[PDB]
């Protein structure tokens, strides 16, 4: 029998291929349909079993794929006819066919798209309906339903995007009030006791999607029912799945910003928010606090001259409680960096807390990228924090303990010698972080800011003579550059980094100071400059406005030399000029002697015999070579 | 600091409203220690409170939690807090150490008769102490290992009694008799061994039987309810509707699985010990899966985590008679929205992993069940590609134990399936060609602006949608794009490349299951001596709408005989190479007969892909 239903399927499939014959009208019967339905579904039970013969196994695979296409086509015929819609779809949900593109194909074409906004109240009154209750209907058919209902308030919602405030005459009082009667105002005596159905959280996520987007599109149309669905969204919060109760908490977020609550409920909410550990559904409570606090002012204001607010001392409060739990802190400090205007009154509570929690957020040793960039932008925090209270007094206010300051400062300084990407530099051969960590270091130092800790300063000895005196350091930097043995990409990331810090605090730094310290500046800085390796001799001599990013650090060596009273350094540089000429390393040779002569011309007079050796030798013959090759090529 | 002494002399002097201000002086100097938690002068509080929490902790256990009560349990709490929340450290100049051996007794003393609201505090700082304070505290490691034997032990009675025998109101029972602690005791336990080693060779032993029995303990409303299931031939999962405390199921279930990472634990280096007790656990595995409430989604991952870690020791063959029962995936995931939603991806993956291993010893049912399964997967609708991506690398990789079949009819006809399910892929990633550009340049302008982000309708932003936006047109966000920030096209092109590489080893182990003597091949060309034959008619539809829908999707690389790299790069040139390779080993009448129907869709084509 399964043969001659695989061939009455295969004919009845090749009839009806040229739709332009107007021969499609034996799809019209009913009986017709109702039997094929029943072989169809007798053909599919066999098939789910490995019952049929081996012989025809493809075959009955693909007759079903034809029996589809053959139903949706004969449902193409007057889409009005939604019984038979809804029968397919029961019939589809229920575990009775295989789906297939072509009825949704159909649903969106025939019915979302419809040009009438009759069809659609009808349409949708009939869902709810087998929504409303009324069994006979399992719970896959409700979210199918609910599959339809959305899509059409979507469409509606684009096509009336308009300047002259257009009114929804599809959403009409009467649709308003049955979706009330059916969802808000039905008061569940103990949903609890339905959950021994399966499939129903996905209904429910569906109905909080929908109150969802009828809320944030058509505000002004629920003042009618603004306590109904406060009910509605308090109700379900009391859910124990965790997605279904951080989808409420966004609705209520929604209604809050949307709409005026008093105090109390916004209050429990924000702290129950607060307190949320799990780190499933994270992007929801990030969703629902950036929809909510931005108004608090507003639902909470507070006394004039009262520097003292109960949501601001929450937030601390939850931050001295929790403090065990490192999550918590995280996600404390992801809610506070959006946020920066609300808690510049209150920074007096938060700036030492953050300092002290910097550490502990980025592991030293090896943290993550995500720590990394919220240590980051904590530290960019607090410098809008100090940039805003310098633009207000410009335009005895809280200050920082200098015990804290330090701290913070070694701390960017180690992070930014630890750093993953490298410095930008014109003799790179053929990197946002490094760039953010250096401009902020820059900006803090300047005079009127943290600028005037630069005097008892150091050098940050231990951190600068571990990166850069260390024995394999050293060594790796006297090994031949071509030797990709002796080239650790991270460790010259590293000196190139620590190369650029103590560029910028020297630009800071006194006079005097670099004269006092001279030897130790000698001690760090003798090792590089005999490097053969251009991107070092270009971290210690060139400054470039592009790369420095709109900033007028000058070199080190320059800045030392103008240091210089009109010494030492000047033999100091000038014998190691010599000794790397005479070496055959022009790399340093040339740099050196650029800068020299850059200071003053004098002492070039006994170095011309050794540049022009150099450059009738090796780099003029050289490019003259390359180029005639080139040429003959 | 006036403040603080008068509390502190109110407090001596102490041995509602007098209790409530004792309360909140209390848990405020708890709140506001973060300014005295570390400095030289913390031995005299601490000699100071030491002796008076001791004196109050001798009265006798309370129950209600209403009124004084509550005062009392509240000055509790925030004054035990304080034990936890100091800087116990190791560091030189501790001044607890000296000072340790009767608040540590005392406390053990405690969580021996204390409460569920108080012992599980009371084992956390006993476990933090022993943390820090093993330097001189090292000999009473007995009392503690004694005791959780004991819990261990009356872990069957309590259970009996809750299961078989069995807010303001109600009162408190004691701890011994709560999965609570049950359940965190695990923790402190490995915590516990890693401080010392001293006392871990003898114990592991009398731990072994314990952790053997509570393992195996099971409840009788769920066993019935299983044994009824399997008579009727179905599969019964979720809660069993007869328990009547569904929150005590849910410990038990949690006490369990934490049990269950225990044992991964221990089996590192101790399996010796436990290796009687392999049999059991694949099946113990089962019934817990089955058994786990849908809430509770956190208990599923750590029991996924935990058979990942049990995997990964070499000890898979015993999980072989399971597999076709695991294949389900009512027992694998359940009905729980967010399992469904989060975590499909690391089950699959790990069950992905345990079929690859232990390939060479499937039977023919398992293997047509994985193939249907992951067949299945691969046509998901899983907002990104790295799901899609791992189950046709395992299609992939099974193609080439399914040649091994003894029947070849089956290995073709899954080899053919394999083929159907990949045009399939095809045209569905053809579907969605105009979504992925629209929504790569809008992602490229959103990213352009660099301007934060906020959920809210905005004129600027016109709400644009189309065919496939049909159920993403929703204010709620589970995850947000910003986050992978992936490239529709990208994904899609790396797909592409991972199923066109694979095509060539499926048609090649293909190439090798001809059937002796179905056809004849008394002379042909040397070039068509080992393609393959035998081809029906449902066949031949099979390969041409491969043909036709794997040409179609060379759209993504978005005159000819561009002899420098121009238009087309290197990436596009060899992979049609490697397409058009593939139609070289079918027999020559399916390859005109195919084409010689494909040439005008072909020809059609080329006026919209040039490339081609």
């Amino acid at each position: 029998k399964f043969i001659a239903i695989i061939n009455t399927i295969n004919m009845l499939d090749a009839l009806c291929q040229f739709p332009t014959a107007n021969s499609q009208s034996w799809l019209d019967n009913k009986e017709h349909i109702e039997w094929l339905k029943t072989v169809g579904k007798e053909l599919e039970l066999q098939q789910k079993k490995n019952s049929l013969t081996p012989n025809l196994r493809l075959p009955a695979h693909q007759a079903s794929e034809q029996l589809m296409n053959i139903l949706t086509k004969a449902l193409d015929r007057n889409p009005n006819d939604l019984d038979a819609l809804f029968s397919l779809v029961e019939g589809i949900t229920s575990d009775d066919f295989r789906e297939t593109p072509a009825l949704l194909s159909h649903i969106y074409n025939k019915i979302i798209r419809s040009d009438s906004i009759d069809f659609w109240r009808i349409t949708i009154l009939r869902c709810l309906d087998i929504y409303s209750g009324k069994t006979a209907s399992q719970r896959m058919k409700w979210y199918l339903l609910h599959n339809i209902v959305n899509p059409i308030i979507a469409m509606d919602v684009m096509r009336t995007w308009d300047d002259p405030n257009k009114a929804s005459r599809l959403l009409d009082r009467t649709v308003i009030d049955s979706i009330n009667t059916k969802i808000w105002k039905v008061n569940l005596p103990d949903p609890q006791e339905d959950l021994l159905q399966p499939r129903v959280d996905h209904t429910r996520m569906e109905v909080l999607q929908l109150s969802a987007m009828l809320v944030k599109y058509r505000h002004a149309l629920l003042q009618d029912a603004r306590k109904d669905f406060i009910k509605f969204a308090w109700t379900y919060i009391r859910l124990d799945d965790v997605i279904n109760k951080h989808a409420a908490y966004v609705v209520i977020g929604y209604f809050i910003a949307h709409y005026e609550t008093p105090a109390k409920i916004v209050s429990q909410i924000y702290f129950s928010l607060l307190k949320t550990n799990q780190n499933e559904g994270r992007a929801l409570v990030t969703q629902a606090l950036e929809l909510m606090a931005p108004v608090m002012p507003k639902r909470c204001p507070f006394p004039p001259g009262d520097r003292n607010p109960v949501w601001a001392l929450a937030p601390r409060r939850i931050l001295a409680e929790e403090s065990q739990n490192v999550q918590q802190m995280t996600a404390i400090f992801h809610y506070l960096v959006r946020h920066p205007d609300l808690f510049y009154d209150t920074r007096d509570k938060f700036a030492m807390l953050i300092i002290q929690c910097l550490r502990k957020v980025a592991s030293p040793p090896n943290p993550s990228n995500d720590n990394r960039k919220l240590a980051l932008n904590m530290m960019w925090l607090i410098w809008q924090w100090e940039q805003r209270r310098v633009e207000s007094k410009l335009s005895a206010e809280f200050q920082i303990p200098s015990v804290g300051r330090h701290k913070m400062i070694r701390y960017l300084v180690e992070f930014i010698a630890q750093l993953n990407e490298r410095y930008p530099l014109p003799s790179a051969r053929p990197n946002e972080l490094c760039k953010k960590a250096t401009a902020l270091l820059y900006n803090l130092l300047q005079p009127q800011y943290w600028g005037d800790l630069v005097e008892e300063m150091d050098l940050f000895p231990n951190v600068t003579d571990l990166v850069l005196a260390g024995e394999k350091s050293a060594t790796l930097l006297s090994a031949d550059p071509s030797d990709p043995e002796k080239c650790d990409d991270k460790l010259i990331t590293s000196i190139i980094n620590t190369l650029q810090v103590v560029r910028i605090v020297l630009h800071f730094k006194s006079d005097r100071w670099i004269l006092d310290n001279m030897p130790q500046i000698q001690k760090i800085l003798e090792k590089c400059l005999k490097s053969a390796n251009p991107e070092i001799q270009d971290c210690l001599h060139m400054a470039d406005r592009k790369y420095d990013g709109d900033r007028d650090v000058k070199p080190t060596i320059k800045r030392i030399l103008d240091a210089v009273p009109e010494s030492e350094l000047i033999a100091w540089l000038s014998g190691i000029a010599t000794e790397s000429m005479a070496a055959g390393n022009y790399v340093s040779g040339i740099n050196i002697l650029w800068s020299l002569g850059h200071r003053k011309p004098s002492i070039i007079d006994q170095h011309i015999p050794a540049i022009m050796r150099s450059l009738q030798s090796k780099l003029a013959r050289d490019h003259v070579s390359h180029y005639a090759a080139l040429g003959h090529q | 600091m006036a403040t603080s002494l008068i509390e502190d002399v109110v407090k001596k002097l102490s041995v509602y409203t007098e209790l409530k201000v004792k309360a909140e002086a209390a848990c405020a100097l708890r709140d506001s220690l973060d300014h005295y938690t570390a400095g030289p002068a913390y031995p005299a509080f601490l000699k100071k409170v030491m002796p008076v929490f001791i004196h109050i902790l001798r009265q006798q256990p309370v129950f209600q939690t209403t009124g004084e009560q509550g005062h009392m349990q509240k000055l509790r709490n925030c004054i035990l807090e304080i034990l936890h929340r100091l800087p116990t450290s190791q560091t030189p100049p501790e001044h607890f150490e000296p000072y340790a051996h009767e608040i540590v007794d005392l406390l053990l003393e405690l969580v021996r008769t204390d409460n569920e609201d108080n012992v599980i505090l009371c084992v956390k700082i006993l476990s933090d102490i022993m943390r820090h304070q093993h330097k001189i505290m090292s000999g009473k490691v007995q009392t503690f290992l004694n005791l959780i034997q004991e819990l261990f032990e009356q872990l069957d009675k309590v259970v009996r009694d809750q299961l078989d025998n069995t807010q303001a109101n109600r009162l408190l029972p004691r701890g011994m008799y709560s999965f609570k602690v049950l359940a965190e005791c695990p923790i402190i336990v490995v915590s516990i061994f890693q401080v010392h080693r001293s006392a871990v060779t003898p114990n592991v032993k009398a731990f072994v039987p314990l952790i053997k029995s509570a393992l195996l303990c099971q409840a009788k409303a769920q066993d019935q309810a299983h044994r009824e299931a399997a008579a009727r031939g179905t599969i019964h999962i979720g809660v069993s509707p007869n328990i009547k405390n569904r929150a005590a199921f849910g410990d038990f279930i949690t006490a369990q699985v934490k049990t269950m990472s225990f044992l991964a634990y221990l089996l590192r280096q101790y399996s010796s010990q436990l290796s009687d007790f392999l049999p059991h656990l694949p099946d113990i595995i089962v019934r817990l899966l089955r058994d786990c409430p849908r809430d509770k989604s956190s208990a599923r991952k750590e029991l996924f985590v935990a058979i990942r870690h049990i995997i990964n020791f070499n000890f898979r063959k015993i999980f072989l008679p399971k597999i076709d029962e695991l294949l389900d995936e009512r027992t694998l995931v359940g009905d729980g929205l967010t399992v469904h939603e989060t975590m499909r991806p690391l089950a699959y993956s790990m069950l992905a992993d345990l079929i690859h291993h232990v390939r060479d010893q499937l039977s023919p049912e398992q293997i047509r069940k994985t193939v249907e399964v992951y067949t299945r997967n691969l046509q998901d609708n899983f907002p990104g590609t790295s799901f899609q991506t791992m189950s046709a690398k395992l299609l992939l990789n099974m193609a080439e134990c399914i040649a091994r079949l003894p029947n070849k009819v089956d290995a073709r006809h899954y080899l053919i399936m394999i083929l159907n399910a990949i045009a399939d892929k095809f045209a569905a990633m053809n579907r969605q060609y105009p979504n992925a550009v629209k929504l790569s340049k809008q992602y490229a302008q959103q990213a352009a602006k660099n301007v934060p982000e906020t959920y809210l309708a905005d004129k600027e932003n016109p709400p644009d949608w189309d065919e496939i936006d049909i159920f993403n047109a929703t204010p709620i966000k589970i995850s947000n794009p910003r986050d992978r920030a992936a490239d529709p096209v990208v994904d899609n092109k790396f797909l592409f490349r991972n199923l066109m590489t694979g095509l060539k080893n499926t048609f090649y182990q293909l190439k090798s299951c001809n059937i002796p003597g179905a056809v004849d091949l008394t002379g042909a060309p040397a070039h068509w001596t080992d393609v393959a034959y035998g081809f029906t008619a449902e066949e031949v539809k099979v390969i041409a709408k491969l043909f036709r829908e794997g040409a179609y999707v060379f759209r993504y690389y978005e005159y000819m005989a561009n002899f420098y790299m121009v238009s087309s790069s290197k990436e596009e040139k060899e992979l049609l190479e490697t397409f058009a390779t593939v139609f070289h080993c079918i027999d020559p009448a399916t390859f005109h007969e195919v084409f010689q129907q494909e040439i005008p869709r072909l020809y059609e084509m080329i006026h919209e892909h040039t490339a081609l």
